[PDB]
């Protein structure tokens, strides 16, 4: 098991968590104040 | 070393080689030029003649395509003529042919035989 | 000698250890990263199987397995296909109307405001349209619901399962040894008789019972719901026997060579379906039963455990001319045990056969309702012909790779490739003429009638009503086979293609099929193809052949396969490595590649496609491929020019996203020059300055930053211009093609 | 005046463009093929 | 030691030839030629491209440029552990001895060499061009 | 022809002996290190500049330079 | 006992070194007249992949 | 207002700008049903369009002759005359997300810096650390204004590398 948690600790899977954690985030961000312009 | 084959090695193909001109090695380069100018500018003719912008025009295709030829071969005496002369500058047997007096005297040749070959092609299609 | 299964237990144990340790399976990467071009390393070397060991039973091994890792991606990706289909698609809405509804099976959620790309296509709905043609395979196959296609996507998941297992059996519990691998004779004789000729059989069984009936009930007009199930159709004779009436005398007329009673579902009719647009399904199943009968038999050629059989050493030896030395001696050991070389030679072979393949394709359309679906017929040939061109260089590649590592001298001493690498010079240097004469009798033909055009004499050009180049070989060749039905083809009730001649097949007002003709044009674009290909091939051969030594380094063979150069001696030495070779055929393939599909864009949407009226067929481009195809300005205003309206105002609508792609690849494109034409000399000058920068605010990595390598950045360069081309090639493609077709 | 003749293009274009750069071309052909003494 | 001299009357090893061997450039400017020792007869790679015999014995060859030579002389150093050594051969008939010069391999110190081309100092020790501007040519601050 | 250079910081490694194609860098003896040789190069005209003594050498910087001169027959690497 | 201590951290003064302005780990000391007999170990590799250099007494100060 | 534009509230090029949209959706609905999913989506997105255009006009957003809305990025204009959330709040906005990520992967690479191998930290990211270090990013502005002041932020110029001019 901690060999496999290292192994997810690796730079492109650390990057795809991210990457999907902030895209979701600015996503539901959008669907729930769809259309923001200005603050 | 080399490759050899068939192609290069044949007897028919090199015998037919050393019956052109070019490698006689024992005439006169001006005879040279002058059969080589004939054999050109006969061949020549043809494609000014039949395929120029006046070749649908009639009594003027073939005097177009002729002087179009004889320009053709004047440009192609030049172009010997300068090449003989920025090749030999200084310095079997040696061939004449590969030499200043021998490659002018063979572009002379090559000149009047070339006008002689194209006047000759227009007389023979009319 | 002896054929049998012999296999390792347990070689390799199943462990995350290395899952955690980067670069594990090289040696000078396994020590670990310093700086930035490590990690580059990490990915141009992780499937280099042959550079991690010698051992070529641990390569086999490890291609083995990835190749079960390679089928398993596939199953996943055939398995979405027919997910989305099943429940994401208009398949069943399209089924009872193939001519009016655009086929659909991806729709995307309602954000951002992209639910406008769910366009209309038809049946109560929005979606993408898309152009891969399953819709037509599906309906070829007999499937008439979403609950087939579900279980079909359950099925392909499973089979990854099974892929995926079995790669992992193969690499730690069962390994199978190097004498397994090299039985070419056994594996020759079951590809060509058991998958090949087995999967004909089964699916000529499949197409008998249940494609036939199925779409025959579907030509009559009967919906979808009220067609017998398959099962059904398995079950009975009664329902069988109706519609074929030879299914009422059994399987006893196939044992008592009575074969000729089954001619009501195995025929000879050639041409189209006039219903469809497509081949007569009796006429593939007979196909298939033909091809599963022959592969069978080409099955039992090899020498395996038997007396009986060929050994194909024993026919590679006998095989020897005056005119070749040796021959063939020492071929068999080259292709047992180079991987490379069965690689490039799998690799050109197979890419001949998808341009094959799109050729057929489009001019014999075998799915009902896919020649009048002008989009898919036309996305069909561009795929298939650009995954050939790629599999051809990567033929190029491999071979240069041969020579380069597996090539031994020893064992060439007078053979066929060692008097080829003797006369390398003369093959490079008349291929270098005819490839010279090939561009000047092609290209110049466009020059001389743009000038003679724009000079105002357009009776000098080369055109169809001035001075002409017609294809008198190819349009003898139409008449022969337009002609064949009646005599070199007794048993044929048509021609293999309406192409050849004859009349036109309709379906729903558009023109499915109809007769090409062939003019100076087409003369022109024929050379121009020549000549694209030749250079081409002149690369990538004068890579291969080239690859060990030349004329300007001799010892081209120690600097390896893939290397930047030797320095800016000798004149300078860039880009003498295969490799590199590699790298301008893959230019030279998108350049040969993008004149074809060009070229069979506007021949398709001219002299073919369109609508049909009353006393007439009205084409897209009205016919002007014959008169506007001759000149260079004629692609670029009544082809490029024309035909590009679609995607650059399709802003707005549903197609708005293939017009984003299509800057975007303009984008990418562009890109790539500041690749192909920069050195990493001053992009390391400038990382310098920026490490200067970050050292300052401490804000330095450990991990030292390099620019690219001189051999990445070529790669980085050349794969962003292909990848920027073909996108947008396809953009405007797909754009236009679902516009107007 | 300094008005040049109605013939002037048909004897100064194709001096210029041919007769002129022929000689040119081969009297700088000759001159770089010079070896020197 | 004593500088050898080329027997031009040396048997070459078994090749059927091939298409990158001489030009003219041999018959007019020069060429080069190797000859090697082998132990017994042996299939090696030509430089110039395809695989030959080399015979038990005395072994000659001929190329064009000096690289090949030396690349030959590598293989067989490397390979079959040989001991080759190449000259310079002029149309006129002049021999002129190259690899090894003093008869020992270069990458081996040996007493006698003298050296040339050396500075007694660092690349960051060079002056600047602007010294060495407005010379008889083109001269880089390395070469005074 | 190239210009080769050799500098003092040398460590008479002969790693730039051995990776010359041409043979015109040479090992000759020197006092300055603990090798007790230094590279030479006594065969310029023979050089090519394909610069493979230059990524052969371990010294930072380079102990060896080669400056790209006049081109000849020989320095073109040229066997026509 | 001529040189920085063996195992000691100095900077390197040499211009034209990658190394310049850096600190490197001290190796050996060479106790004969040569030019540069002080060795430096670095973390860090160069473009050339060495990561060992050798320094003059005047080009490398306690740092 | 600003630049001679108008209010969007006020503009008629931007209600004809929503009409048209608003008109062509309403054109692609009449082909539907009035209870299927193509029509609950199309009016779902009318919904949002309407939406949209009242609150870019509830907002105070300037229209241009073209009716489309315009950013005012002077802070003097924009605190003057009501328009600093185009231009200004966004502004510190991403200038507070910027420096807190730049300051979190700062704080990393000083901290893994001091271990055995850094560049292994580097390719194989220590989530606890990371983790911690990025919650305690939020006071960014701070921490770096008193890095700064304490000169713990730049390096000195003689332990930075450059080239031999």
């Amino acid at each position: 098991m901690k060999d496999f948690t290292t192994y997810l600790s690796t730079a492109p899977v650390i990057a795809t968590i991210w990457f999907t954690f902030t895209a979701g985030l600015l996503i539901e961000i959008n669907r729930y104040f769809p259309d923001p312009l200005v603050f | 070393g080399m490759l050899e084959t068939p192609v290069t090695s044949a007897p028919i193909v090199a015998t037919y080689l050393s019956n052109l001109p070019a490698y006689r090695t024992g005439v006169a380069p001006v005879l040279r030029g002058v059969e080589i100018g004939l054999a050109h500018g006969f061949l020549l003719a043809g494609p000014f003649i039949k395929l120029g912008p006046l070749r649908n025009v009639p009594e003027t295709a073939e005097i177009a395509g002729s002087l179009s030829a004889a320009g053709l071969v004047l440009i192609l005496a030049l172009c010997l003529s300068i090449y003989g002369s920025a090749q030999f500058q200084s310095t079997v047997a040696r061939d004449p042919l590969f030499s200043a007096d021998g490659w002018s005297e063979f572009a002379a040749g090559f000149l009047v035989g070339g006008e002689a070959g194209v006047a000759w092609a227009y007389v023979c299609t009319q | 000698k002896k054929v049998k299964i012999a296999v390792d237990r347990n070689p390799v144990e199943t462990s995350f250890e290395k899952w955690a340790k980067p670069g594990h399976f090289s040696r000078t990467l396994s020590k670990g990263p310093n700086t930035t071009t490590w990690i580059w390393n990490l990915h141009a070397d992780a499937h280099d199987f042959d550079s991690h060991t010698s051992d070529l039973e641990e390569i086999s091994r490890k291609v083995f397995s990835a190749h079960f890792g390679q089928l398993g991606i596939i199953f996943i990706w055939l398995s979405g296909m027919y997910f989305h289909g099943a429940r994401f698609s208009n398949y069943e809405a399209w089924l009872s109307d193939p001519t009016h509804i655009k086929p659909s099976a991806q729709v995307v959620w309602p954000i951002v405001g992209q639910e406008i790309l769910n366009g209309d296509v038809g049946g109560g709905f929005q979606g993408i349209q898309i152009t891969s043609g399953f819709f037509q395979l599906w309906r070829a196959s007999g499937i008439t619901s979403e609950l087939q296609l579900y279980t079909t996507a359950i099925g392909g998941l499973v089979m990854a399962a099974a892929m995926f297992f079995a790669g992992w059996f193969h690499y730690h519990k069962a390994a199978p040894k190097l004498e397994w691998f090299q039985n070419v004779e056994s594996m020759l004789n079951h590809h060509l008789g058991g998958l090949l000729g087995l999967g004909s059989l089964a699916w000529a069984g499949h197409q008998i019972h249940v494609s036939l009936p199925v779409n025959k009930l579907l030509d009559a007009g009967v919906d979808p719901k009220e067609i017998p199930l398959p099962h059904d159709l398995l079950l009975n004779r009664a329902i069988m026997a109706d519609l074929y009436p030879s299914f009422a005398k059994g399987i006893a007329p196939f044992f008592t060579l009575n074969w000729s009673e089954y001619s009501d579902f195995l025929t000879f009719k050639g041409g189209l379906n006039p219903v469809t647009g497509g081949l007569w399904l009796s006429d593939t199943a007979h196909h298939h039963v033909a091809i599963a009968v022959l592969f069978l038999v080409a099955g039992h050629m090899y020498r395996t455990n038997w007396g009986i059989g060929h050994s194909m050493k024993e026919i590679l030896e006998a095989h020897r001319g005056p005119f070749t030395g040796e021959g063939h001696v020492g071929l068999y050991e080259i292709l047992t045990t180079s991987w490379h070389a069965q690689l490039a030679i799998n690799l050109a072979l197979f890419g001949s056969l998808s341009i094959i393949v799109a050729h057929h394709m489009y001019a014999m359309p075998p799915y009902p309702y896919l020649a009048t679906d002008y989009g898919t017929q036309l996305s069909l040939f561009t795929h298939h012909t650009w995954i050939g061109g790629f599999c051809i260089v990567g033929a190029g590649a491999h071979a240069a790779i041969f020579m380069v590592r597996d090539y031994d001298p020893t064992n060439n001493y007078n053979n066929l490739l060692d008097r080829v690498i003797r006369h390398r010079d003369a093959i490079i240097s008349h291929l270098n003429w005819v490839c010279i004469f090939l561009g000047f009798h092609s290209f110049g033909l466009y020059i001389h009638n743009d000038t003679m055009s724009a000079l105002g004499r357009p009776q000098d050009m080369f055109s169809d009503t001035a001075i002409q180049l017609q294809p008198v070989f190819a349009q003898w060749i139409q008449n022969t086979h337009f002609l064949a039905p009646q005599l070199t083809a007794p048993n044929a009730l048509a021609a293999t293609s309406l192409t050849w001649g004859g009349d036109l097949v309709a379906v729903g007002g558009k023109v499915a099929m109809m007769p090409i003709s062939l003019g100076t044009s087409d003369f022109m674009v024929h050379h121009i193809h020549a000549f694209t290909i030749h250079v081409t091939v002149l690369i990538l051969l004068k890579g291969v052949l080239f690859a060990r030594s030349s004329r300007l380094i001799p010892d081209k063979a120690n600097l390896g396969f893939r290397f930047p150069c030797d320095g800016p001696g000798r004149g300078g030495t860039c880009q003498v490595s295969a490799w590199d070779h590699v790298f301008l055929g893959l230019f030279w393939m998108y350049n040969s590649l993008s004149i074809v599909i060009f070229h069979f864009s506007w021949k398709m949407q001219s002299d073919v496609w369109g609508t049909v009226t009353a006393s007439g067929v009205s084409h897209i481009t009205g016919g002007n491929f014959a008169q506007s195809a001759n000149t260079i300005n004629g692609w670029l205003r009544d082809f490029l020019w024309a035909q590009s309206s679609q995607v650059i105002q399709s802003y707005g609508s549903a197609l708005s996203a293939y017009g984003l792609i299509f800057l975007g690849a303009h984008f990418v494109w562009a890109f790539s020059l500041m690749f192909l034409f920069s050195g990493r000399g001053y992009w390391q000058e400038l990382i310098e300055s920026i490490v200067w920068a970050h050292n300052k605010l401490k804000v330095a990595p450990a991990i030292q930053p390099r620019a690219l390598s001189i051999t990445q950045g070529r790669a980085v360069g050349v794969a962003h211009y292909l990848l920027g081309g073909i996108a947008t090639t396809w953009s405007f493609f797909l754009a236009r093609i679902i516009s107007v077709g | 005046p300094f008005v040049p003749p109605s013939w002037a293009p048909s004897v100064f274009v194709p001096l210029t463009g041919l007769v002129l750069p022929a000689i040119a071309m081969a009297t700088l052909f000759v001159y770089i093929e010079k070896e020197a003494p | 030691w004593t500088v050898p001299t080329l027997n031009p009357d040396t048997p070459s090893p078994i090749f059927g030839g091939s298409t990158g061997g001489l030009l003219r450039k041999a018959q007019t400017e020069e060429f080069y030629v190797i000859t090697w020792e082998a132990k017994k007869e042996q299939i090696f790679e030509m430089p110039t491209g395809g695989a030959a015999i080399m015979r038990q014995g005395p072994n000659l060859l001929k190329f064009g440029k000096k690289e090949q030579c030396l690349a030959l002389t590598t293989q067989l150093r490397n390979k079959f552990k040989l001991t080759p050594c190449f000259y310079r051969v002029f149309p006129d008939g002049k021999v002129q001895y190259l690899h090894p010069a003093d008869g020992v391999y270069p990458e081996k110190v040996n007493a006698g060499r003298v050296g040339a081309n050396q500075n007694m100092r660092r690349i960051g020790q060079n002056v600047n061009p602007i010294k060495v501007k407005f010379s008889g040519r083109m001269m880089s601050p390395a070469e005074i | 022809a190239h210009i080769v250079k050799i500098y003092d910081t040398c460590i008479g490694c002969t790693q730039c002996v051995r990776a010359c194609p041409l043979d015109v860098l040479e090992m000759v003896p020197w006092d300055g290190c603990k090798a007790s040789q230094m590279a030479s190069a006594p065969r310029t005209e023979d050089c090519v500049g394909c610069k493979r003594c230059e990524t052969a050498c371990p010294t930072d910087f380079l102990s060896v330079r080669v400056y790209l001169g006049s081109e000849s027959t020989r320095s073109m690497g040229l066997s026509y | 006992e001529v040189g920085p201590k063996r195992g000691s951290l100095v900077k390197i003064l040499r211009p034209e070194s990658y190394w310049f302005n850096q600190v490197g780990k001290v190796v050996s000391v060479d106790q004969s007249g040569v030019r540069y007999p002080v060795v430096v170990r670095f973390e860090n590799q160069n473009y050339a992949g060495v990561t060992t250099n050798n320094y003059a007494l005047d080009e490398v100060v306690a740092a | 207002d600003i630049a001679g534009l108008t209010p969007c509230s006020e503009s008629k090029a931007y209600a004809k700008l929503e009409k048209k949209e608003l008109k062509t959706l309403e054109k692609r609905l009449k082909q539907y049903e009035a209870d299927s999913a193509p029509a609950v989506a199309l009016k779902a997105t009318m919904e949002r369009t309407k939406a949209r255009f009242a609150n870019y006009a509830k907002a105070g957003l300037l229209c241009g002759n073209d009716g489309l809305p315009h950013l005012i990025a002077d802070p003097g204009l924009a605190l003057k005359y009501g328009h600093a959330g185009e231009v200004f709040i966004p502004t510190f906005g991403f200038l507070y997300v910027a420096g807190y990520i730049g300051y979190v992967g700062r704080q990393y690479l000083i901290a893994v810096k001091g271990e055995a191998k850094p560049t292994d930290k580097e390719i194989i990211i220590d989530v606890p650390l990371a983790t911690k270090l990025a919650w305690q990013g939020a006071g960014w502005p701070l921490a770096a204004v008193q890095e700064l002041q304490r000169g713990t932020l730049l390096e000195k110029e003689e332990n930075i590398t450059v080239s031999p001019r």
